[PDB]
């Protein structure tokens, strides 16, 4: 499950 | 970083990002926050990128060491996992300290306040990933409470396609799935968020459409993994 | 790391490598060296891997910052490039200090002595990459002298396919090309090294053949770029 | 121009 990346 | 100008710390944070020196970048941005002035949108992103990369590397290392420790179950693996875990907790505590002194209390616009509350939820979530003691439940509730306040503001003040609103919902859905053992809540939140954003895309410019659809795809990627 | 057992430092260095925590890995291996005992082949590789990764990241960041500084020609880019450069020099000085106190002087077998002298050449070469002052020529000569002593031993004591001998020749050829402004010497060394290894491959097992041909391909890759 | 890698 992926959370938000920085860029 | 008390002797360096605010503008110089911001410039050096941008250089550190270019050089992939994220520990330096976080130290520069901590210094900038400690000047006491509010952060612009760009500066908030610099702060978030710096610490997300620092703690992201710590989490990856903690996971490697925790896996080795579990398979082994001398003291060395546990000792080293504990060392990395303490460093990770220290970085999370530093970020949470900046949010509490005094970024959140001075953030009055929805964009800034939601941004900082989402960060607060994220760093409590990272603490929860390694927590095992008497305060684990309280750490999880702290993450939930921060995400929930951010959600309440975002639903009242931002359109459903707003990228911060979307990213908040994405990360809160991950919290539900991975931390709170609530996969159905995670799926419901991700689905409702995606569907409400879809219905609002017609209002957006080409550039805003690209921003919103990128995060919608992240919601869809999780829904594909979870259903 | 004075209070930690040598064997625990070695075990933790291996864990740090698995976790991609190269700064930790270098600190553990520095502690192991400072116990005062000689290093086995595996332990020498741990020491070399740790510092090569630490200084490799510093060099990459220095190159990014130096490029930005050159294009710009406030003080911030120069100041930050100088900060990174000083950290890089400090790591090189640390490695060179370990080699001088007392790894090289206790290394009597060809494999260990060549290994450490190649390291000495490499870390002076990294110092030379950033040097601009009154000692630049002396830094370059220090690298050359260390590589040359390693070369003299390797040609007398090791077969032409030995991986340390091959890697030494590869790195000395890079020194000639990139540092000493001697591209013809670089090409000649790489070609002669490759050809003499080729003629010795028939003596090797399948596993040794794989080791030697891997480094030969690195020599060939440079020759393709240089000719 | 490539130098030796660690592994
Ligand atoms: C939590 C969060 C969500 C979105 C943003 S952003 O400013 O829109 N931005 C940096 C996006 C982040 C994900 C990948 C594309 C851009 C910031 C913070
Ligand atoms: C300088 C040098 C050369 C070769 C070695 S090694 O022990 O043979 N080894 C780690 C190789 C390094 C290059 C890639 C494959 C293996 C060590 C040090
Ligand atoms: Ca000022
Ligand atoms: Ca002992
Ligand atoms: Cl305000
Ligand atoms: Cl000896």
């Amino acid at each position: 499950a992926g959370s938000i990346p920085g860029r | 970083m008390g002797s360096m100008e605010r503008a110089s710390l911001i410039q050096k944070a941008k250089l550190a990002e270019q050089a992939e020196r994220y520990e330096d970048m976080a130290a520069f941005m901590k210094g900038a926050v400690e000047k006491g002035e509010e952060l612009s949108c760009e500066e908030r992103n610099l702060l978030s990128v710096a610490y997300k990369n620092v703690v992201g590397g710590q989490r990856a290392a903690w996971r490697v060491l925790s896996s080795i420790e579990q398979k082994s179950n001398g003291p060395e693996v546990r000792e080293y996992r504990e060392k990395v875990e303490t460093e990770l907790q220290g970085v999370c505590d530093t970020v949470l300290g900046l949010l509490d002194s005094h970024l959140i209390k001075e953030a009055g616009d929805a964009e800034s306040r939601v941004f900082y509350l989402k960060m607060k939820g994220d760093y409590y979530r990272y603490l929860a990933e390694v927590a095992t003691g008497d305060d684990k439940k309280r750490i999880i509730d702290s993450a939930r409470s921060a995400y929930q306040e951010a959600m309440d503001i975002s639903k009242k003040e931002m359109p459903p396609t707003n990228p911060i609103r979307l990213g908040l919902a994405l990360n809160f859905s991950v919290f539900h799935y991975e931390i709170a053992n609530s996969p159905e809540e995670a799926i419901s939140l991700a689905k409702t968020t995606f569907d409400e954003a879809m219905a609002d895309l017609h209002t957006l410019s080409e550039d805003s459409y690209k921003d919103s659809t990128l995060i919608m795809q992240l919601l869809r990627d999780n829904l594909t993994l979870w259903t």
